[PDB]
């Protein structure tokens, strides 16, 4: 990534390897659950594209999503050449375009130059919101049951049947409210049917403990 | 398309 | 988070790997018990509001808790959105724009302004305010997730007064103790509560029960 | 509603 | 914690998650045995007040030490106050009246308010009140088994000696209680040794 | 007590 | 490796023994494809003389190393062909000092002998993944009931290991749907995993 | 410690925690001395206390440490008429101890002490050494190495004079060797490594 | 170890303290463990090297023949070199630690960090070529695939240190048949 | 005696 | 062959 | 011989 080290300039630094096992661990671990998407862009943070394709090739199997993110990128990286038609001056780089800022056809002194500019082109922050794009739409994709598919276990405390209802729909991104105390056990559907619309998730799990 | 299917990431086209 | 460097001024830095593996695996073992609550802000010291967005939202699961901690930051925005409704127009060349609910949220703000806020001179801490109400909605979590009542908690049979006194402290911990100094010594057991009667410190009191 | 039911956090709206 | 950077100069540092799970495990591990009041020191090196209650309120448990050792910082506060009636207060060290930039500017005052120190001060001694009621057995309790290794009964009684805590009465009980307690077959060697011997000629002499 | 029963190191009082 | 201090000066440093046993558990635990960007990233900067600590540091796996040696040896000799300056057996650090090879790498402009060798070190560990490749592409039908996403992942895993392009992209218009199983019969990836529930 | 400007630095959680374990797993193994010094390096009198304080159980051994220092400071005093007891750190500040460590011509009292505690760790490993080096014979079917290891090893621990362990591999390691061995090993004067598979 | 700020001594680190004594306990003598000390040794002094080689507990084996060994090479180093540092100053044994520095941080430098550590991995190489379980003569392939066998031949000429000859000469007459017919590519995908 | 019987290290005298 | 069967990456050779 | 059989290393003579 680039980093400001002690003396306070922008320097680049190698991607640590506490930061690679970090990214693999958790892609083997949860694979693409909900939350792999803030733990991508908290490892990658100030990451250039160099070291975004990094963490995306050092991930073994998982090809389908890998596939479907490339796809993505091919995407975002073609409506940037749209939106941006490409000497440059001599205290300027060039224009960056959607290979460049996939870190395919730009070299590293190229990225970290876009980076560090003043005033700058964040090509990796840039890239990271494509690739970020692409894993929301395969989590999306990946989220085994649908949010009118959850209802309350017979038995199944309402702690559970919500932890159980804000996880899918968290995986599958207007109906909230309706849809949980509609989907209850009649048991805790009466209590919170009693208690009205305008209730909070406290006390509605306080209602029915 | 940027990257085409099968390649790695950053793989120079 | 926000650091100072060797030079001595105020920088911002990307959360570690430890940091954010630390709040995970605490958040997997000890879920919501009572002592997440300093451990999350020992983790968060310094961290920006968009490290902090970070933190909750690599929390898998507890989806629950996670919605209550949304919708009680919900009610400090507004309120702070009531507080602060911002006199808009040209903000001054070298200052802020005052920071709205959202902002401090770091929905509406990017991590610019978020370090612009924390490092003015004087600052506005929208990190610790932020962290302010995620701790607030955490408390509200860990008094709903504490298993057991303080009313609840008499002493075993044969079960030691320490260990008696660890469940009654912890779940008087959780929940949120008038009667501290009466309820303790009156589930106690008739061996050790005749004791405690007849004493009339918990130093005291446990050295009393041995 | 700065924060929606199912949107993650820092989430712009 | 405050500590001397590269550059030279004292400021402040969040503490460390390392220093974090180090105090977390070794309270869940070792709970409250005697070694854990210098790893409490140890690991709260340059900590200020905020420092030393981030780490009592990360201990999860022992929430029966946890008071006592709140009524010990209560009764060390009442008689700070009583002794000096900004000069910091009781409750200012114990961090509960005062802010994180009123703790620094009281550590890194020339002259200094080492209010960091001060505040460790009261939770080690309410630790060791902790520890000496922890401490399962008297050192009255400790004899030598009818076989025990004269090495296993020396280590449960300087074992049971440091958790019970203090020093007129530890030197007293050392010279006259170790060998008094010992079993009559490793009794009647030290007996001959008699005192100004050291452990290390008492424990060669009772290898059987 | 400028620590209560029950109440968290470093807590504002009153 | 080769890293610019807080002085912001490019200076040595001796590599970490964070970065060593991440390598030594990586080959430990997975030659999968996905080890030769994890052998880049944990090489970044890297002299000759830590790539080769690297390398003497992984146990087992020894006719893949003597792999790598030969096509060390077939790179450091073509090198030499193309250039008649550091020498081929300086870039692989075995006639090379480390004050040679930090002076080729700080030079200005510079000889990067540390990405030179990697670069012979990555093709050789792209021989052995080729080669250690257990199915072939041709080989990767549909389960009975395997979901199409086990199969898509099935297939471009083995099509990543199995590394030219014009195959890659033609293998993929083509064979990806004509080995699926025929409920097939059923455009971007993701329409195609949406439409194969 | 005291690290470089020289200036002092609390004592790590890794140097305390890996003090500590490598005492839990390891009680008072020969190897467990060269570690002590190693993670004690630059280290004050206060430190070096720190390391022996954080170290629980085994107050058989803390006790004779303790009374190996009583000695030792008590030479000091004889010496020297800091005195020994600033150098244990019990009647010395921090800052006595960071001056005399400081000072030039310094005073090094963090490795005066420190080899006090290192000579009374020597008594003690000899003490806690189980087995005797007459007792290290090869047996049936274990491996030369496996037989050569336990014999240094029970040889390093007991550390016995110079002159005996020379001696006493010399003689004693072929002497105890299995037959099989013990019958191919025979022309004197071999090094170890000539000592060959068996 | 000696190391440049912002050429310094430094305290070996407690992080390269327990690898190198958990890289011993775990992989004991293998071939791997030859670089790991020398990188885990990067920049040490001949303090620092003894100070490695104390906290090894156990293999106390090995560790006398790393004893002799070094009692070889520092013999030798004071017959072809007759203040100059002599075999035990470079050992460790009769230097103080300001005078290994001196030494090292010397301009022109004497780098005795470097020179002892070449003796401590030229034992520790004879050490892994006694450790070696099997010798490379005793190392033929009845189904064991061609893989397999070239790893543990070249593994066991790793330690051990005819290739070409005997790698050939002691395949099952499936594969040897093949070979002699005949790269180590070109050889096992010629016997897959 | 610098270190008494049971008292920690460091432990000031007197 | 810059590197030889059996010997080390990095290796002098002769 | 710089170093004796369980001499410790860096031992002075
Ligand atoms: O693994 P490292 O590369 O050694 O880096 C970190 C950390 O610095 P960074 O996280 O900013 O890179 C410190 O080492 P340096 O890199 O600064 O030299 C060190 O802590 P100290 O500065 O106190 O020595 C220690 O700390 P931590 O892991 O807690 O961040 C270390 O990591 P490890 O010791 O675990 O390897
Ligand atoms: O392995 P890491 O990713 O670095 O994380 C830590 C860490 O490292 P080590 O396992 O290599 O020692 C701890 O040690 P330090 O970095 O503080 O030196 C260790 O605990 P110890 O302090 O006892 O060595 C252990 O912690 P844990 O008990 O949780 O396994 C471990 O794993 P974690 O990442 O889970 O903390």
């Amino acid at each position: 990534p680039i980093v400001q080290n002690l003396q306070g300039q922008m320097v680049h630094q190698c991607i640590s390897p506490r930061t690679l096992n970090a990214w693999v661990k958790v892609v083997e671990e949860k694979a693409f659950s909900p939350e792999v998407i803030p733990m991508f862009s908290a490892l990658s943070c100030g990451a250039t594209p160099q070291d975004l394709n990094t963490m995306l090739n050092t991930v073994g199997g998982h090809q389908a999503a890998i596939q479907m993110l490339k796809e993505t990128i091919n995407e975002e990286a073609a409506e940037w050449d749209r939106l941006h038609p490409v000497p440059i001056a001599p205290g300027q780089m060039r224009e960056p375009r959607g290979s460049d800022i996939a870190g395919t056809t730009s070299t590293l002194q190229e990225q970290i130059g876009w980076m560090t500019h003043n005033p700058p082109i964040p090509v990796g922050e840039i890239y990271k919101r494509w690739i970020i794009l692409g894993l929301n739409k395969i989590v999306r994709m990946y989220s085994p049951t649908s949010i009118l598919d959850i209802r309350q276990g017979p038995k199944e405390p309402f702690r559970d049947y919500v932890d159980r209802f804000y996880k899918t729909l968290r995986a599958e991104q207007a109906a909230t409210e309706t849809l949980l105390v509609q989907n209850a056990n009649p048991d805790c559907k009466t209590i919170l049917k009693a208690l009205g619309p305008g209730a909070t998730l406290e006390e509605m799990m306080t209602a029915c403990q | 398309p940027v990257l085409f299917p099968g390649q790695p990431f950053g793989q120079p086209p």
